[PDB]
């Protein structure tokens, strides 16, 4: 069980835009079909040298600073039957939480119930004509899990999120 | 053209890595992991 | 006129490793104005079962396999060997 003792210092974690490129006899192709939902037949599709850039931010159920949909909200997963497996959600517009190592994240309550009913027209039942849809909390598990857990100015925060996701809609 | 992607990769499992090697090297703790 | 959702955060230093299954321990702040200000641009949710096909359908949120995050940046494109 090992245990490493290192001098742990106080530095500052900044994300550097990566950007990956061919890898030697291979090629990228990029599939350019503006709402490509994940497996499937790419129809419009082209080669490219490189992907393009990639911010790799590390936190739990809410991705940040990355790439937006450019026309509606699209979600995405292995099996949206088995609900073992995660469903990832492609925002139209972007959100903004702020926060600050006193202990706090505030984010728009307008802005967000907005994307709310957004994600919600479309859950599980696959963009469902229509269902009740409700958004409760997490059941349990890790921190990391169970909160919004991000590493923000180099410090790791756990944000404790039940009033982003508890609510009903149709 | 008409090609074939899906939930598997690209670089999922190298970019996974590449930042897990990322980290290691900025943000240094005190590790303990169970063998 | 302007309501924000305030959400209840903590910092904490003994951490669940991501990378691996471990634990780890870090040093605690010496700022005193941590700010950080991101631009949510996605959700990583997870469906409650028991209930196929019927009248609701319940929501949490997720995440953990940091692949997920890969995933989604990365979904559009794919590797194909070129001679």
């Amino acid at each position: 069980t090992s245990v490493i003792t290192q001098a742990c210092p106080k530095v500052s974690f900044e994300p550097i835009p990566i950007h990956y490129c061919a890898p030697a006899g291979f090629a990228i192709l990029k599939c350019n079909n503006k709402t490509f939902n994940g497996t499937g037949p790419c129809t419009n599709v082209s080669t490219v040298q490189c992907t393009h850039g990639i911010r790799p931010v590390v936190s739990t159920q809410l991705l940040l600073n990355g790439s937006l949909a450019e026309e509606e909200v699209v979600i995405r997963s292995v099996n949206f039957t088995d609900n073992a497996k995660t469903i990832i959600v492609q925002l139209n517009t972007s959100v903004e939480i702020n926060c600050t190592g006193a202990g706090h994240c505030n984010i728009s309550r307008a802005k967000w119930n907005n994307t709310l009913k957004q994600i919600a027209s479309k859950l599980r039942e696959q963009f469902g004509n229509n269902k009740t849809i409700i958004f409760k909390q997490s059941s349990g598990g890790d921190p990391e899990i169970v909160t919004h857990s991000f590493n923000c100015g180099g410090e790791f925060f756990y944000c404790n999120s039940t009033q982003l996701f508890n609510s009903t809609w149709f | 053209t008409e090609n074939f992607n899906m939930w598997k990769n690209d670089m999922v499992e190298q970019m996974h890595e590449d930042i897990i090697s990322l980290w290691d090297q900025s943000l240094k703790p005190c590790v303990k992991l169970t063998p | 006129g302007s309501d924000t959702i305030t959400l209840p955060c903590r910092i904490k230093q003994i951490i669940n490793m991501w990378q691996k299954v471990g634990k780890a321990m870090y040093a605690p702040p010496i700022s005193g104005q941590i700010r950080c200000s991101s631009n949510i641009t996605g959700l990583l949710l997870t469906r409650d079962g028991g209930n196929s096909n019927n009248e609701s359908e319940i929501f949490r949120p997720g995440g953990g396999d940091m692949r997920d995050n890969w995933r989604s940046e990365l979904y559009k494109y794919k590797v194909v060997k070129i001679e």
